[PDB]
């Protein structure tokens, strides 16, 4: 969604604490406001992108005190009040699994990992609570067994599913987020994306770093 | 009453466009980062790069070709690297342009030439139509949306249990307003009498949780006695 | 453009109208309070003692 | 800015010239790192954590449902290059 | 950018309801979707 916020300044990556570098360098012209320009562009682009992806919901809602959702289990998904931070146990685990000072500056997110878990959360809410009505305006409550009847009845499938079938269809959803988290604890490739996307960045912040050690 | 709404929508749209300065920001945007990149472009040439001037004129009326050729060399490699940096640039933005046309046409397509049941791409709400209107260097949608205001909290139960087989609702929520249970559809509160037309039966009672004792209405019987 | 920050502002934006907003006018750098130079005891110490 | 103005610590930096203010408002100039600035009542720039919006709790139930009774056909302008 | 318009249309059409696009969210019929912040990104439980 949102790649490293990062911003580079010329005066102090090109050169040093030297000045007869600096100006060499401003006679080149507006080069390095182009730079900053373009990456203050591209953070305020990662802070658009965080704020469109996680921001849809209006009203930060807040689960019910009590789980009473006719047999389903949220606890992997919704937050958990027992770590200091209110990540759930999935975002926890994904969070474990991912895994330079010469200008370059890494400009903390606009929406800190508590905020961003914090609509994360109001999704949730939302979505087990009211389902498709919060964002499409007031959000509605719903009990979660009605709601997903009204997905089976979205996808052709009639609710006689779904309230016949109400303990079997919440074991195995339960049961797939319980191999869900499984197999994201113990396969190290499952966020196989986002490592990628964080190497990427690292690794070109520190090529960057080692073009200082090239001769040229 | 929805004739009027929709006429005040659209005033206000008029009066929120007047007053705002910022209510066209995105092509406001684009016009600026292009014209920024162009003036950025232009001053390019005022810049040295290293040369002795930055007008190609003075030095070539002041420096024989021999010698003259070096500093038009470090010009040209600076202008050209400029060049490349604003053509890049512009490449790079005219693929989010591009992007940003798709998305348009896409817009205009389910949206204006069509109903998009896609939530949230065409306005937020239960998008209805699209009125394209042509803007300087982009595109305008107005996406007349169906938001619900006024909701009001009812009981409600997955099903409804009469002579023991479950009825559930063909299409909307079995809700009630306290010992009168209704079938509403999902959008809009219209409270209507149970009755086999809407309601579907759908195995027995005690499989599902939360079905509840009520009756339902058949229209036959009243005939049936006559 | 030293004045005050928001003359800073003018001056990076190159307009006298600055609309709200965060800008990237300069960049904070804390010079050296002094010099140190630390170097070994000398090994061959002349015998003047 | 001469230090000591107001002196405000936070993630993103140590901000100097805006008071902090416990209460949560929108977010108007983005600080960085949760914080918020805006110009607000005499008149002095405060600098407050961000008010991700208005916390409401849905009243969930599992034989609670909630149908509206009126619309607003809301005209929304989306403007793309 | 072009995966967070992605990211931002799954919440859209599959968080914020139900996305009829066959294979947009998760192989089969999709029924909800349940966003999961992640470091420098997001994760989706499409329950298809
Ligand atoms: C539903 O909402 C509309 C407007 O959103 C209401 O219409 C208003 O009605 C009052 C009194 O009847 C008038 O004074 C307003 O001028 C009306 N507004 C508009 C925009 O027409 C309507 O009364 C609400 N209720 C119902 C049942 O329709
Ligand atoms: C549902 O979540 C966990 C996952 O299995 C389960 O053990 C727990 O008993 C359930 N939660 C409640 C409140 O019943
Ligand atoms: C919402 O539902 C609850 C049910 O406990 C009810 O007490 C409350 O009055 C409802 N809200 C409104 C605005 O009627
Ligand atoms: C509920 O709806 C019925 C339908 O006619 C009406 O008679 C009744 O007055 C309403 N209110 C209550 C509290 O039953
Ligand atoms: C709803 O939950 C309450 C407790 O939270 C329980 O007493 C009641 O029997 C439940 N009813 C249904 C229809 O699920
Ligand atoms: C419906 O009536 C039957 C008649 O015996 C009873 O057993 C059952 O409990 C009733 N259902 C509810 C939800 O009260
Ligand atoms: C005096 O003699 C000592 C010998 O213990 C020597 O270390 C010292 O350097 C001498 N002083 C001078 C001034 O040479
Ligand atoms: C905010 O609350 C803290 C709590 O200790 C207090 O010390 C501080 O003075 C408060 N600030 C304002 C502006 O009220």
């Amino acid at each position: 969604v949102s790649m490293t916020k990062t911003s580079v300044d010329c005066t102090m990556y090109i050169c040093g604490d030297s000045t007869e570098c600096s100006n060499l360098l401003l006679q080149y012209g507006s080069f390095c406001t182009q730079l900053n320009r373009a990456l203050t562009g591209i953070a305020v682009e990662q802070d658009k992108n965080t704020q469109e992806v996680f921001a849809q919901v209006k009203q930060i809602y807040k689960t019910p005190p009590i789980k009473d959702f006719g047999g389903f289990n949220f606890s992997q998904i919704l937050p958990d009040p027992s770590k200091p931070s209110k990540r759930s146990p999935i975002e926890d685990l994904l969070f474990n699994k991912v895994t330079k000072f010469n200008g370059l500056t890494v400009l903390p997110p606009l929406l800190t990992d508590e905020m961003i878990a914090q609509y994360t959360s109001a999704l949730l809410a939302g979505t087990i609570t009211s389902g498709w009505t919060f964002g499409a305006g007031p959000a509605l409550q719903i009990p979660f067994p009605m709601q997903m009847a009204y997905r089976f009845n979205g996808i052709g499938v009639t609710q006689n599913v779904l309230y016949e079938n109400q303990k079997l269809i919440a074991n195995q959803f339960n049961s797939a987020i319980g191999k869900i988290q499984d197999s994201l604890s113990s396969t190290p490739s499952a966020l196989g994306k986002l490592q990628d996307v964080v190497n990427q960045n690292a690794q070109a912040l520190n090529t960057l770093v080692k073009q200082l050690s090239s001769n040229f | 009453l929805i004739a009027n709404q929709f006429n005040s929508a659209i005033g206000k749209i008029q009066d929120s466009l007047s007053s705002t300065p910022s209510a066209l920001g995105k092509l406001q945007d684009v016009v600026n980062q292009n014209a920024q990149a162009l003036n950025t472009l232009v001053k390019q040439l005022s810049s040295n790069f290293g040369a002795i001037s930055s007008v190609l004129n003075d030095i070539l009326s002041r420096l024989d070709p021999p010698e003259a050729e070096v500093q038009i060399d470090r010009l040209i490699t600076g202008r050209l690297q400029s060049l490349q940096t604003y053509v890049t640039q512009q490449l790079i933005r005219a693929a989010e342009i591009r992007a940003s046309a798709n998305l348009a046409a896409t817009k205009m397509s389910e949206c204006v030439l069509g109903q998009s049941k896609r939530v949230d791409f065409c306005g937020k709400g239960y998008h209805l139509m699209s009125f394209p209107q042509s803007a300087p260097h982009g595109v305008v949608f107005l996406h007349v949306t169906y938001v619900p205001a006024q909701e009001k909290n009812f009981t409600t139960a997955p099903a409804i249990c009469h002579d023991g087989k479950a009825h559930f609702p063909r299409e909307g929520v079995f809700v009630s307003n306290g010992t009168h249970w209704f079938v509403t559809q999902r959008n809009f509160y219209e409270p209507q009498i149970i009755t086999t037309d809407n309601t579907f039966v759908s195995g027995n009672c005690d499989v599902v949780i939360g079905i509840v004792n009520n009756t339902v209405y058949d229209p036959l019987q009243p005939e049936l006695d006559s | 453009c030293a004045l005050d920050p928001l003359s800073e502002t003018k001056c990076t934006l190159k307009s006298f109208t600055v609309e709200k907003g965060i800008y990237q006018t300069s960049n904070f750098r804390v010079q050296p309070t002094e010099s140190i130079v630390r170097f070994p005891n000398i090994t061959n110490l002349c015998p003047f003692g | 800015y001469s230090t000591g103005s107001n002196v405000f610590q936070t993630r993103a930096g140590c901000l100097i010239g805006a008071e902090h203010v416990n209460n949560s408002y929108e977010c108007d100039i983005p600080i960085g790192a949760g914080i918020c600035a805006s110009y607000q009542t005499s008149q002095s720039i405060i600098a407050y954590t961000m008010s991700l919006g208005a916390e409401n709790s849905v009243a969930y139930s599992n034989n609670s449902i909630a149908i509206p009774t009126n619309f607003t056909i809301s005209v929304t302008t989306e403007i793309l290059p």
